[PDB]
RNA sequence: UAAUUGCGAUAACGAACGAGACCUUAACCUACUAAAUAGUGGUGCUAGCAUUUGCUGGUUAUCCACUUCUUAGAGGGACUAUCGGUUUCAAGCCGAUGGAAGUUUGAGGCAAUAACAGGUCUGUGAUGCCCUUAGACGUUCUGGGCCGCACGCGCGCUACACUGACGGAGCCAGCGAGUCUAACCUUGGCCGAGAGGUCUUGGUAAUCUUGUGAAACUCCGUCGUGCUGGGGAUAGAGCAUUGUAAUUAUUGCUCUUCAACGAGGAAUUCCUAGUAAGCGCAAGUCAUCAGCUUGCGUUGAUUACGUCCCUGCCCUUUGUACACACC
């Protein structure tokens, strides 16, 4: 890690953005809506929104 | 040399094409009672002093 | 230039109706009055509403 | 009365202290004093021709007197002015680290300034004494 | 280079004899006189204020100005 | 034949001087296609107000 | 003036004049008379100050620009062409300079003369241009206190400056000797000729 | 503790805080005595509040003030400021409110903005030319 | 940035920004609490992060 | 500093070097209408022969301007650093010098000549009357020749 | 009125989008909540000068207390308030007083309907069609070129000096950025005239660079009106830095060389208050290179506070054989 606080909160969003990205490409039949990720100890978590979550 | 001092009375409004003139009355100090309405130059409020060169003459419009 | 939109003067027209017994020629008190009486969503508009009530309230106790 | 150097006027203060060095005779004027710049931002050398390297080590001395510590790199950001850089724009220019490192170890083998810890140089507690002296020999030209 | 360079012991006489009745005298004063170009004229101040002739009412560069003597 | 005083000795062509020499702005709004569309072709992409009630 | 001294010493001259009488570097306020009719209440002279630095708000209405002590006015108009704009210090230093040379001639007070300088080079009346169409003649007019004030001031600094370019002679200097043929106009002085030609040209059309 | 206080001034950018207690009668700015403060043209700056409500009424405090920011001028009437509002809030919480009242009337009345903050401040630049307000060159062709 | 992709039109530049807030509070505590407290109080968008003694 | 007055003993127009330098002007600045010999190189010299900066060029010795002379020829004998000197290590001998007078109009053709000599670019562009230390030459520099 | 902003007239009455509201930034809080990554007083510990108590410093924790200054959370504050002039005594406008603040409080962000064959296929792994596709218009490698110079046009930099150059000395900002699988921001000590080199060090940052001791500016001298010591173009010789590479010279340093330019014809640009102009700085770009831009703070004026003369654009009225709408 040691990252700057700056560069830290960037880098962040910019994750978001290409995360955000690639799920617009791939569960567009899906009806996908969007995300929001949930940065926790142990774990990373990825809500993916879906209007039809069973092909998801 | 004919000095006059005249107090100004009232402002009427601007005149001259480009507008950089205004229309005043005033009133002379020395023997008081007469109004004459003159041309002025500078910015101009109530209660200025004018020192008018020749007592005798005026103006009225500009282009 | 202050010029007092609709809304303010709108809803300043529709205080005074109802309300007239209360509110004051005192601003200040007026705009306590309006936090209690009147669902506003900003403290800048309802000053402007406030003031403008108290406009019109101080010129209707002249006729 | 009591006295500090900040009780007199900047200027002739080190006035009376390059005029002090200057009578003394221990000095270490490194020699290369009257064909140096001060600066690479400067056109002339400094016109006080055999002097000036006592004027700037007691301004030196004053303004290590003033604070806690300073540097090289601090003096030459100090006394560094503008550069004309010609038919270009001026700008900002650091003075030499030179000049300004052999006033401080000049100062030193002399007993007015000693290196710090922290880094840096400290007003030596002896060099307070000759400072406040002279400051206070200053205001007797006024009296 | 046109005259009013050096010293020329004439015009030092001419200096104690003339900067009287000037109720102001100043570097460029002394150049009016046809005469002590700014650099000896600036020495001049100073040796005329040795002794009398001028009173420092002035202080500093760019701006001198003395006034005869009482 | 070379050098700056062979140059400088020499008239400078009109060429120089000239002007933004323009070339097709006024027509601009005059299309050259000579092709131009139809009514049909439109209201099969855009649709047309006639038939309206029964998109709505 | 029963003097007083505390922990850091203030001193003699300092101590004396300030609490005595509150006037500039060091000269009276007090006497300092306008001596033409109008021109009073736009030139300052009571209120009195120190030095002519001061940040005023003189710009936000129209004519308050007048209530400025007009010692700073002609100090104010002494920093302007390119290299010299702001540089106040400049200019404040430079009028105390000057009103010193202006006192050692002629005595008065300095700030006396700047009042005669001011009121003498004002134009009464001026010119305007006036179409009519085509060749357009020139309509006289009587110009207001106001600009008669600035247009004097405007005239002499500008003058002193010009005679200040290059030549041996300083700012300070050129600025008295202006200021002094301006106190009765003695038409040897940049700004009385432009005055009085200024009233020439308006007389030959009327 | 003794009777103190604090204040401050500002102008622009620069903030002169100084504390006000009693004392036989210093007056101190970051260093040094009021005495110098050079620039020394604007020198009757900071003495302008002394001589405003007499140059006694000092004797019974001490005066120490300290400059951060701003310039050479900026600073000058931000330190003036503070010694001015000092001396009315000294008279605030420990002499009588006549005495204060006289001191707010006798400032105010000349002042130079002595106990009121100037409240100009730099306009943000915007795209388009090196000012504020001012634009670029444009010729047209 | 220049608004554009390309160079032309009258030259309008455009700011953008991010803001960061940061915060620090410091606790005396057991070893159960501080456990206790970091699993939990989480969220999305709020760096939570921990150091220990002095040094 | 002080009123002076000599006698007649301060002549104008004194010459050296092979030209002319006016008496009336400052002894370091009079130096400078040399070839060779700008602002800093004339104040050193003067400082290191033992010479009194407040003359003027008029004043002095016959002698001191003799020891002037010495010194501004051999630069490197009388200890002065030789970063100081317009030309130093040469491209033939390697030595350092100092230029002077009508010889740095001569320095000035033999480097230029070497270059054209060797037909180096810098030299073909000198012949051509350009620029040749690069600069763009679409739109600057056109009346010159 | 800045505004289809309102008043008023009124076959209209009452409404919505856009303007306003709103949001962000700069201003006011001795009231609230606090802070060894901010700072004050006190006390220790401590240095110097006077000595009569005093004056001026040192000591990232020797302790105690505070929150004025700094920081940012929650609030509060203004509503053109009060009074008075002017006006259909209407909306408003003007002056005075008070106030942190009274020009939409100052400056921004956002911004409806509609138009243009405005610009961008050279930002896009956005894209129709066409062209090309192995002697390639794919791609990479070496080298050159985009900088080429009789000249025309535009944005600028630096100047013609004495409100100045030069030399000492005084010495004050604000918006920023800065290094992990890395070599970024750099204090300090030595060596060096300089540029720079070398040994170490603090910082993933309100903690270190950095108080970014920036520049104009202030002070004391040197020069004296002479293209002068103003001006620094051009050019010679040498030393260093970035980089695999510096020749057509990346940049920096030193000596030398010392051009035009004596305020600029006809024309034409920008601008109303902390604004204009002067002045430097950070950031973008960046291995190296700013004479550019985006923001920042410092010093700080003159003159309007008006009009429709010029120019530009809106609005009615009017004419129309135009509606792909005077291209
Ligand atoms: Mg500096
Ligand atoms: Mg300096
Ligand atoms: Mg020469
Ligand atoms: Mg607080
Ligand atoms: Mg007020
Ligand atoms: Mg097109
Ligand atoms: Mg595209
Ligand atoms: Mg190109
Ligand atoms: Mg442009
Ligand atoms: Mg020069
Ligand atoms: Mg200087
Ligand atoms: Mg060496
Ligand atoms: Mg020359
Ligand atoms: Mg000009
Ligand atoms: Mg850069
Ligand atoms: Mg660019
Ligand atoms: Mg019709």
């Amino acid at each position: 890690a040691l990252i700057s606080k700056k560069r830290k909160l960037v880098a962040d969003g910019v994750f978001y953005a290409e995360l955000n990205e690639f799920f617009t490409r791939e569960l567009a039949e899906e009806g996908y809506s969007g995300v929001e990720v949930r940065v926790t100890p142990t774990k990373t978590e990825v809500i993916i929104r879906a209007t039809r979550t069973q092909d998801v | 040399t004919p000095v006059t001092l005249a107090k100004v009375i009232k402002v009427l409004g601007r005149t001259g094409s480009r507008g950089g003139v205004t229309q005043v009355r005033v009133e002379f100090l020395e023997d008081t009672s007469r109004t004459i309405v003159r041309n002025v130059k500078g910015p101009v409020r109530e209660n200025d002093i004018l020192v008018l060169m020749e007592s005798e003459r005026e103006a009225r419009r500009l282009r | 230039g202050r010029v007092r939109t609709k809304t303010v003067k709108r809803a300043s027209k529709a205080l005074i109706e109802r309300y007239y017994p209360k509110l004051t020629l005192d601003f200040q008190t007026n705009k306590r009055l309006c936090d209690e009486i009147a669902t506003i969503q900003s403290k800048r508009l309802r000053n402007k509403i406030a003031g403008y009530t108290t406009h019109l309230m101080k010129r209707i106790q002249k006729g | 009365p009591g006295v500090s150097v900040r009780d007199v006027a900047a200027q002739d203060f080190i006035n009376a202290y390059a005029s002090f060095l200057q009578r003394q005779g221990k000095l270490e004027v490194p020699g290369y004093v009257d064909i140096v710049k001060t600066s690479s931002g400067n056109e002339m050398p400094p016109q006080d021709a055999e002097g000036w390297f006592y004027k700037r080590a007691a301004s030196v001395a004053r303004h290590i007197y003033m604070r806690k510590q300073v540097g090289v790199g601090k003096l030459n950001k100090l006394y560094g002015g503008a550069k004309s850089r010609g038919v270009r724009p001026y700008k900002h220019i650091d003075a030499s680290g030179s000049i300004n490192r052999k006033v401080l170890q000049a100062l030193e083998k002399i007993g007015i300034v000693e290196i710090s810890p922290k880094g840096g140089r400290r007003i030596s507690e002896n060099g307070q004494r000759d400072l406040d002296r002279i400051a206070a020999q200053t205001l007797e030209e006024d009296e | 280079a046109q005259h009013a360079v050096i010293l020329d012991q004439e015009k030092y006489d001419r200096i104690l004899k003339e900067v009287p009745t000037y109720r102001y005298v100043s570097v460029s004063v002394l150049v009016d006189r046809l005469k002590i170009g700014g650099s000896l004229a600036r020495i001049a101040l100073r040796h005329l204020e040795k002794e009398g002739i001028i009173k420092p009412i002035s202080k500093h560069s760019k701006q001198a100005i003395y006034t005869r003597a009482t | 034949t070379a050098g700056r005083r062979n140059n400088r000795s020499k008239d400078v062509t009109d060429s120089a001087t000239t002007k933004k020499s323009n070339t097709r702005r006024a027509t601009d709004r005059h299309s050259r296609t000579g092709k131009t569309d139809t009514k049909k072709k439109v209201n099969q992409g855009w649709g047309d107000d006639k038939k309206e009630l029964s998109a709505e | 003036f029963t003097p007083v001294v505390l922990a850091t010493p203030i001193p003699e001259e300092v101590q004396q004049a300030q609490t005595e009488i509150k006037l500039f570097n060091k000269w009276s306020f007090e006497e300092v008379e306008v001596k033409d009719a109008s021109l009073v209440d736009y030139v300052q002279v009571r209120q009195p100050i120190f030095v002519a630095h001061t940040a005023g708000r003189y710009a936000n209405k129209r004519f308050r620009k007048a209530q400025c002590p007009i010692i700073e006015r002609l100090t104010n108009s002494l920093m302007m062409n390119g290299r010299n704009n702001g540089k106040k210090l400049k200019a404040v230093r430079i009028i105390k300079h000057t009103l010193d040379i202006i006192n050692v001639l002629t005595d008065q007070n300095p700030i006396q003369v700047v009042v005669d300088a001011i009121t003498n080079t004002g134009p009464r009346e001026d010119t305007t241009r006036v179409g009519g169409g085509g060749a357009a003649r020139r309509q006289a007019v009587d110009v207001s206190p106001l600009r008669r004030v600035n247009q004097a001031i405007a005239l002499l600094t500008i003058g002193a400056r010009e005679a200040a370019f290059r030549n041996i002679k300083t700012i300070a200097e050129t600025l008295a000797e202006e200021l002094i043929n301006a106190a009765k106009g003695s038409s040897t002085s940049y700004a009385i000729k432009k005055k009085d030609e200024l009233e020439r040209v308006a007389k030959s059309n009327r | 503790a003794v009777p103190s206080v604090q204040t401050f001034g500002k102008k622009k950018s620069a903030t002169a805080v100084a504390h006000v207690k009693a004392g036989k009668g210093l007056i101190k700015v970051n260093g040094s005595p009021i005495t110098l403060v050079e620039p020394e043209i604007l020198r009757f700056k900071v003495y302008e509040p002394l001589l405003l409500v007499g140059l006694d009424k000092f004797s019974n405090i001490d005066i120490r003030v300290r400059v951060t920011g701003g310039g050479h001028v900026s600073q000058v009437y931000a330190i003036r400021q503070a010694i001015a509002k000092g001396l009315v809030a000294y008279h605030q919480k420990y002499v009588d409110e006549q005495s204060k009242n006289e001191l707010k009337k006798a400032f105010t009345s000349y002042d130079r903005t002595l106990l009121i903050a100037d409240s100009r401040r730099p306009e943000p630049k915007k795209f388009g030319g090196k000012g504020a307000r001012s634009r670029f060159q444009k010729s047209y062709r | 940035t220049r608004k554009t992709p390309n160079g032309e039109g009258s030259k309008t530049w455009e700011t953008y920004e991010m803001r960061i807030h940061k915060r620090y509070i410091d606790l005396e505590a057991p070893v159960q609490i501080v456990k206790r407290i970091t699993q939990i109080t989480i969220e999305p968008g709020v760096d939570v992060e921990v150091v220990v003694a002095s040094n | 500093s002080l009123v002076v007055q000599e006698q007649g003993s301060f002549q104008h127009i004194l010459r050296l070097l092979n030209t002319n330098v006016d008496g009336n002007i400052k002894i370091v600045y009079a130096l400078t209408t040399i070839k060779g010999v700008g602002r800093r190189y004339s104040n050193l010299v003067c400082k290191k022969a033992d010479v009194d900066l407040h003359k003027r060029a008029g004043e002095l010795t016959q002698e001191e301007l003799e020891r002037i002379v010495q010194i501004m020829q051999n630069p490197t004998h009388y200890k002065i650093p030789a970063w100081f000197l317009n030309r130093q290590n040469d491209i033939t001998d390697g030595k350092d010098y100092h230029t002077l007078a009508n010889n740095v109009e001569s320095k000035l053709r033999d480097d230029l000549e070497r270059l054209k000599k060797i037909r180096a670019h810098r030299g073909i562009r000198h012949f051509w009357g350009l620029r040749v230390r690069g600069q763009h030459t679409k739109t600057t520099g056109r009346r010159r020749a």
